[PDB]
């Protein structure tokens, strides 16, 4: 970088004391903060194993103090198997680690399922000859737990000398006790919307003749 | 002394990131197993030379994907306290899921969504997609050669709507600006007195004794906390306006792509084909 | 019979396989117990809801034990440890601290309860389409062609049982888009022309069931000089033989 004869203290983007000249001499130096990152621990079930691997995030393995530097960081404590299996504990950028067979933590490249082609031809058709009726589940949340919080007790522990001060802050409490009440009413409306779609209650006859289909 | 304010923020942002991975995995990973087109191409006159992946290319992006990739300080932010984690599915994998969906859609029809991927000639399939919008099959074959040209030339124009016109990709480009808008507004907050006598902690630390520095430092901390919560809340809200966009894409990818949809003006404008 | 008829298979598939079909479904419910009898991660979504809400309160409650910059964390303490005129400055720091700790809890609920209003509205939609009728939105009610469903309650939620139809062994065969008899083309009324190599047949698209190409299940248009893939074959007619019977 070049400094005009009257320049130090290059902020150079927003407010950071970037490249700066020096006293005792005239040299245009530069400043960069030391390397930083957030460590993270990848571990299987505690009962299954006590061995853990460590993923230093976004740092060259040469400045860490059987490593394998990945696009996310510097994973230490895992063997890079070429093998490709389903993701178990996602790391990032296409690396997913798992506890496989002795027994240790490995890391590899994700496999987006298996592979096959299709026998596409100008005059060829495929027709199935059988069926498999199957049953699946999907499990949807509907409502939270209807709650509420009175302010002037949580904030001031029944101290009039505190309530006197609290009144000065305007209608903060009214807003909160209105919002939470709105939430609770919405929860009742929610639980009433999903189920109460039938106007009138039915019941099966005491005899059961559905054609072989047991609903016991 | 301020309690567990940090734990809350670092939990919320981590939740956001996990949700983003779940989002990107929901839209594309609807097919269990990767397909690929046969080396020979006999689809009845229909030329997909621009959407199918080009092997003579470093990545497996096709032409339109390359065009879209072309139509859209980076590190000063990193120094203060920020970072950016990389996505779980890299571009190569994402551009490979998509190839499977195009590969299946042309040789299987739709039956590769329900069960096992059946095989059907393309010219047969369009007969049973016309048959779903009230026109008989005889309309297709008696106009097959013309119809292919109408579609092949249609792809000809879709390049030019992207080749030079850049406002087509408005929605995504608007997303990136807003997020990068937040960080800069967040970063510049680090240079405000907030009522204190300076804006650098090392300054005020090396310019006053111990007993009198706390009162000044307090004004800075409460100021920066407020500047950080306000950034987190936007992300909590803004990321909830995209969870409602992926859920609208996952719905289209399961109806428009994996079959024929009759919801008027859902998949297109007019009677939908594929 | 009238729910098969909604996914492109005829009614005769059902009765001619009624006894088998019942067993396939009855045994299906047999396994769904075991997916819940011992496996506990099945009910992940609801159990994740309860933890988050109880996570907030504990984070909220422990905030009641922080100086926030004050000289203590109990009002009765500071009230019984300083005179009137000097207590207000200390108490102020506590109030502004606790207000901030309460708003931050409310805002989460305002947001989090808006991510569940978008879940009930997705359940009320399924309960009005999956349950109260048959839905053709692909991969909405199940994975495969949809047949019916069953609601089941659960603590703060709802559980469905999407019964579904899924094909099996697929056999490859030679096809042809049309058949030309006397110049005139011949298209299937509903089905695909198919051949084992020997003779030609027409079948529905989701269950192999060959039939003879009669003039009832076929309709004609134009001559066979413009379609591609046209094949030469006869078309049987049933209105001839009963005439010759005389
Ligand atoms: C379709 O699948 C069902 C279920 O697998 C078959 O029914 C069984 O067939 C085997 C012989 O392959 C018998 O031993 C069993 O007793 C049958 N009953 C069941 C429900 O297990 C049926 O045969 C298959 N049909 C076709 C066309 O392949
Ligand atoms: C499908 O379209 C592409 C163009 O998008 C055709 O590719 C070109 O063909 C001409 C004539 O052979 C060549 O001169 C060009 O170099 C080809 N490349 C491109 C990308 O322009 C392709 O031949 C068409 N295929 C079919 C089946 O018609
Ligand atoms: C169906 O049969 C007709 C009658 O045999 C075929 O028409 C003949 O076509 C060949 C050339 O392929 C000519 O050399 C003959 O003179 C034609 N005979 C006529 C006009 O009666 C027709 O090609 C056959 N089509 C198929 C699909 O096999
Ligand atoms: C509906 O299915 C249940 C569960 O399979 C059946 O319950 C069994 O009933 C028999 C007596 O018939 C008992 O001996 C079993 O212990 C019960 N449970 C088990 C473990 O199978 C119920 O009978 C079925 N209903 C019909 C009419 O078949
Ligand atoms: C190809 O198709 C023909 C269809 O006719 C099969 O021949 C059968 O024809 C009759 C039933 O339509 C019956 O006589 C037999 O089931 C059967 N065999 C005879 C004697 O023609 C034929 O099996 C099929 N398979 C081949 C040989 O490709
Ligand atoms: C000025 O600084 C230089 C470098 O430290 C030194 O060599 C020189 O003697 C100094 N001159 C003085 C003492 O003014
Ligand atoms: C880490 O540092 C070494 C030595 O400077 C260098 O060769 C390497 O490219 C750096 N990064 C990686 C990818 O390890
Ligand atoms: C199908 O096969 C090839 C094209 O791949 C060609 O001979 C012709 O289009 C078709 N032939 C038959 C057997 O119908
Ligand atoms: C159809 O062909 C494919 C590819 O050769 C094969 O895997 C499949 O088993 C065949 N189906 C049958 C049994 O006809
Ligand atoms: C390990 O497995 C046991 C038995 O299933 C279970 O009780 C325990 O919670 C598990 N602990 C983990 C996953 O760390
Ligand atoms: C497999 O071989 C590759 C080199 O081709 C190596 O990078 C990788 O670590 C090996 N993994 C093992 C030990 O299975």
């Amino acid at each position: 970088k070049k400094f005009l004869p009257f320049q130090q203290f290059g902020r150079d983007i927003d407010d950071t004391t970037d490249a700066v000249r020096d006293p005792q001499t005239l040299e245009i130096l530069d400043i960069t903060p030391c390397s930083f990152g957030g460590v993270s621990v990848i571990t299987p079930g505690t009962n299954t194993s006590n061995q853990v691997a460590v993923l230093y995030q976004g740092v060259n393995c040469t400045e860490v103090p059987n490593v394998f530097q990945t696009r996310a960081g510097c994973l230490i404590g895992a063997e890079h198997v070429n093998n490709s299996y389903e993701c178990d504990i996602p790391i990032g950028a296409g690396i997913c680690a798992s506890y496989q067979t002795s027994q240790s933590i490995i890391a590899y490249t994700m496999s987006l399922g298996a592979e096959n082609s299709v026998a596409y031809s100008n005059n060829s058709i495929a027709i199935p000859i059988n069926f498999t009726i199957s049953v699946t589940t999907e499990i949807l949340p509907v409502s939270m737990t209807k709650t509420s919080v009175d302010c002037t007790m949580y904030i001031c522990g029944d101290s009039t000398e505190c309530s006197n001060l609290l009144l000065q802050y305007g209608s903060f409490c009214t807003q909160l006790n209105r919002a939470l009440t709105g939430i609770a009413v919405e929860q009742d409306k929610n639980t009433q919307e999903v189920f109460a779609q039938v106007k009138q209650i039915y019941k099966t006859p005491p005899i059961k003749d559905f054609g072989g289909f047991n609903f016991s | 002394q301020y309690g567990s304010f940090c734990t809350q923020l670092n939990r919320a942002l981590t939740g956001i990131a996990v949700e983003q991975d779940k989002n990107t995995q929901e839209v594309f990973a609807q097919v269990k197993q990767i397909y690929k087109t046969p080396p020979i191409k006999d689809f009845g006159g229909f030329n997909f030379s621009q959407i199918l992946p080009d092997p003579s290319k470093p990545s497996k992006r096709s032409f339109i994907e390359d065009l879209l990739f072309n139509k859209v300080l980076i590190c000063a932010q990193k120094f203060n306290g920020l970072n950016v984690l990389p996505p779980l599915l890299t571009d190569e994998m994402i551009a490979q899921y998509t190839s499977a969906l195009l590969a299946g859609t042309i040789t299987s029809g739709w039956t590769f969504g329900a069960g096992a991927a059946l095989q059907i000639p393309f010219a047969m399939q369009m007969a049973y997609r016309f048959n779903g919008i009230g026109v008989t099959q005889n309309v297709l074959y008696e106009n097959q050669k013309l119809i292919a040209n109408q579609f092949n030339s249609a792809i000809g124009k879709i390049q030019d709507s992207l080749s030079s016109t850049a406002s087509a990709l408005g929605k995504l480009q608007d997303v990136v600006n807003q997020n990068a808008q937040a960080l800069n507004t967040l970063v510049k907050q680090l240079s405000s007195n907030f009522g204190a006598i300076s804006s650098v902690l090392n300054d005020i630390l090396a310019r006053l004794d111990k007993v009198e520095a706390e009162v000044q430092i307090d004004r800075l901390i409460t100021g920066r906390l407020q500047s950080l919560q306000t950034y987190v809340t936007q992300q909590l809200i803004r990321a909830a306006e995209i969870r409602a966009s992926a859920n609208l894409a996952a719905t289209k990818m399961s109806e428009c792509v994996l079959g024929q949809s009759k919801r008027v003006d859902f998949c297109g404008k007019g009677y939908h084909l594929m | 019979a009238y729910r098969f008829n909604g996914i492109g298979v005829t009614q005769n598939v059902l009765y001619e396989n009624q006894k088998l079909i019942a067993n396939q479904f009855n045994s299906a419910i047999g396994k769904i117990q075991d997916s819940l009898s011992s496996t506990a991660s099945a009910l992940g979504k609801l159990q994740d809801v309860v933890n988050q809400n109880a996570q907030a309160l504990n984070t909220l409650v422990k905030q009641l034990s922080s100086n926030f910059g004050a000289i203590s964390s109990v009002l009765n303490d500071i009230l019984a440890r300083l005179d009137k005129v000097e207590a207000e400055v200390q108490i102020d720091r506590l109030i502004t601290g606790r207000l901030q700790s309460l708003q931050t809890y409310v805002t989460q609920q305002l947001i989090r309860a808006a991510e569940i209003r978008a879940s009930a509205n997705l359940a009320a939609t399924k309960m009005s389409e999956c349950v109260l009728g048959q839905s053709k939105r692909v991969d909405f009610c199940g994975k495969g062609y949809h047949l019916m469903s069953f609601p089941q309650s659960a603590p703060h939620g709802v559980v469905f049982l999407h019964v579904t139809y899924v094909p099996a062994q697929e056999k490859n065969f030679t096809t042809a888009p049309a058949i030309c008899h006397d110049g005139k083309a011949h298209f299937p009324r509903e089905g695909v022309f198919v051949s084992n190599g020997t003779h030609w047949f027409v079948t529905q698209r989701n269950f192999y069931e060959p039939q003879i190409i009669t003039t009832h299940n076929t309709f004609v248009s134009g001559n066979c000089d413009v379609v591609i893939g046209i094949v030469n074959n006869t078309v049987y007619d049933p209105l001839q033989p009963e005439l010759d019977s005389f």
